[PDB]
RNA sequence: CGCACGGAGGCGAAGAACCAUGGAUUUCCGAAUGAGAAUCUCUAACAAUUGCUUCGCGCAAUGAGGAACCCCGAGAACUGAAACAUCUCAGUAUCGGGAGGAACAGAAAACGCAAUGUGAUGUCGUUAGUAACCGCGAGUGAACGCGAUACAGCCCAAACCGA
């Protein structure tokens, strides 16, 4: 809520774990905010998800400004257990990255530039 | 005395029980006749009559019952 | 006052104890009760 | 690269600048009305608990315990004193907040064991710490070759004892040479006199 | 376990309630109550026991004073053993 | 067949007594834990606080004792100074909390005989009543090094991996 700036329709969110899953399946994705936040800086990522029912926040509030300094697009996601279920784990994860979509380069595409005009 | 272990051991789990019931018998018969200050008293008797008890009660316990 | 069955036992105790060192015991030994109490003269507990 | 956690480090550099700022001023809100020693399921400072020995495993528990800030909170004297001891004002314990609050959570998780704890801000009145416990009768920890060692008998109620990482440095035995000569191996042994 | 019944009582007042009163005393254990002391002395005896009366004694044990039916008779009964 | 040399009677070659080890039994109150109570009572119980969890007291933990020793906190005054306030008695007496068969300490952000030198920690001897403190009064008071005892060094957080 402190590092989130803008709000994400239900209907996007949909759209954005649909496209993940088929990531994780296609080509690849990062599970988990330290191997998130090393692909920013890295610059591998393409796009990278952030729940917010996270707390501590302190595990997430470097994403949206690191993010603007490297050109990465990120996405807001309501729960934190959506978020790992879509990347596949048992369990959820705070933060996802897309490291290199597949079968979703054109979703993917069109989620950072839906969000871009969200503000 | 009167009484051996191995004897008790011979016995079966009913027997013991029934030699049990017995032996507590006949010592509150004597502890009737001591009650009315009786004289035909055997202070070692009443005194086994006490610790074959334990021995009947003690192998009950190692053949379980 | 009115004694409980706790405090009955114990004053049912200490009458016991108020016997005497019985005769058989002092031929037994060769040749004293330390413990002789009064009901006037001494004090029992409570 | 950097790792995530030297994110959460940084920033609690400056408890008073940047986003950092806002969220303590919220939290306080809800720590304020909540009780003294407050079971929590994920620490505040993850870099900090990590490096303390905080592992996401059974039998390892965190918990936050507010203390009052300020000296001693000492009674008058009552009978004859020469003026030296007369003092009530300016009287400090020589025991630290920190190892206060270590001491109020051991208490309330009686078969746990102090691991360490970090300080996670203050307001005008009281401080707040995170202690870290472990229960050493759980055989997750038993096997764990990084824990297992508090499980040990000599180990039982260390904290009440100074065993404690902030214990240890309360009692005066950072340094190895110069200045500790009252300090090691104990103060009591030393005639108490530091 | 503890028995219930510890001895008969043989005194003269129990001698007369015996002939006069068919009652029988006993000497029985201060955790035993009237209804216990009742069953035992039915299964020791063999006889219809009536009403019982206790009495927890300065000799740190309990009297139960066990009236017999017309059907029995105490003298009888004390007698045998 | 206790101390305990009586009387009566009994036990032992079916090897008792006696001793060593292991076992059976082990009332009530007691940390005392189902609830109450001057060792008893009333109608099934890990009470209370915790961990795990099949979220059910299902599996566990704590509690109290011990001759002193040990560790972490609280902390006098008589007294000395020929009065007395800082100082001294003393971090002593005593108080709160806690561990063990011993505790605590411990592998350098060290030492600083300044070196081209030493190399975790205790402890003993010495250094030395030396340096330092102090109504610079009375008093207080180390360490480095050395000779010995005994010796033993290791594990994480992070980077890079990512179930
Ligand atoms: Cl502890
Ligand atoms: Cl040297
Ligand atoms: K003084
Ligand atoms: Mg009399
Ligand atoms: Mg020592
Ligand atoms: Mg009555
Ligand atoms: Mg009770
Ligand atoms: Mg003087
Ligand atoms: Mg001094
Ligand atoms: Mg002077
Ligand atoms: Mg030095
Ligand atoms: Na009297
Ligand atoms: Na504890
Ligand atoms: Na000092
Ligand atoms: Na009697
Ligand atoms: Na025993
Ligand atoms: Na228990
Ligand atoms: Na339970
Ligand atoms: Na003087
Ligand atoms: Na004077
Ligand atoms: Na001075």
């Amino acid at each position: 809520p402190v590092y989130v700036d803008f709000d994400v329709p239900a209907d996007l969110e949909d759209d954005a774990l649909e496209a993940l899953e088929v990531a994780r399946d296609t080509g690849a994705v990062k599970k988990g905010t330290n191997e998130t936040t090393k692909s920013i800086e890295r610059g591998s990522a393409e796009l990278v998800f952030v729940a917010e029912d996270v707390q501590p926040e302190e595990i997430v509030m470097h994403i949206p400004e690191l993010a603007d300094e490297k050109g990465v697009p990120f996405i807001f996601v309501e729960q934190q257990d959506d978020l790992g279920h879509a990347a596949g784990l048992e369990v959820g994860s705070a933060a996802a990255a897309v490291t290199d979509a597949g079968e979703a380069d054109a979703d993917v595409e069109d989620i950072a530039d839906k969000v871009e005009e969200l503000r | 005395t009167v009484l051996h272990v191995q004897e008790i051991r011979d016995m079966t789990p009913a027997e013991r029980e029934a030699e049990l019931d017995d032996l507590k018998t006949e010592l509150l018969n004597a502890r009737a006749v001591q009650a009315a200050g009786g004289a035909p008293e055997n202070p070692g008797r009443i005194k086994e009559l006490r610790k074959a008890i334990a021995r009947i009660k003690t192998i009950q316990g190692e053949e379980g019952d | 006052g009115k004694k409980s069955k706790a405090t009955k036992k114990r004053l049912a105790k200490l009458d016991n104890q108020n016997s005497r060192v019985p005769a058989w015991v002092m031929l037994k030994t060769d040749r004293r009760n330390h413990k002789r109490r009064h009901w006037r003269r001494n004090d029992t507990d409570e | 690269a950097r790792s995530a956690y030297s994110y959460i480090r940084d920033a609690w550099e400056n408890p008073g600048d940047g986003q950092l700022a806002e969220l303590q001023w919220q939290r306080q809100q809800e720590w304020r009305n909540e009780g003294a020693v407050e079971r929590i399921e994920r620490p505040t400072r993850l870099d900090k608990a990590r490096s303390q020995g905080y592992k996401a495993k059974q039998g390892v528990i965190v918990a936050r315990v507010s203390v009052r800030k300020g000296s001693a909170r000492k009674r008058r004297h009552k009978a004859g004193r020469r003026s030296k001891r007369q003092g009530v004002t300016r009287i400090t314990r020589r025991k630290d907040i920190q190892r206060v609050a270590e001491e109020r959570a051991s208490r309330t998780f009686p078969n746990l064991r102090v691991l360490n704890s970090y300080s996670v801000g203050q307001d005008g009145r009281q401080k707040w710490h995170e202690v870290i416990l472990i229960d050493p009768n759980h055989p997750a920890i038993q096997n764990d070759d990084d824990l297992s060692w508090i499980c040990a008998d000599d180990q039982a109620d260390r904290v009440f004892r100074g065993l404690t990482g902030a214990g240890r440095r309360n009692r005066g035995l950072s340094g190895k040479g110069k200045g500790s000569e009252k300090t090691r191996p104990s103060l009591r042994s030393n005639g108490g006199k530091a | 376990s503890w028995d219930v019944i510890k001895h008969p009582h043989v005194t003269e007042k129990a001698m007369n309630d015996m002939d006069f009163q068919n009652k029988l005393q006993f000497a029985v254990d201060d955790r035993a109550s009237k209804g216990e002391v009742a069953d035992a002395v039915e299964e020791q005896y063999d006889v219809t026991v009536e009403q019982v009366n206790t009495q927890n004694t300065m000799d740190g044990e309990k009297k139960a004073v066990v009236r017999l039916s017309e059907d029995d008779d105490a003298q009888e009964v004390a007698s045998r053993i």
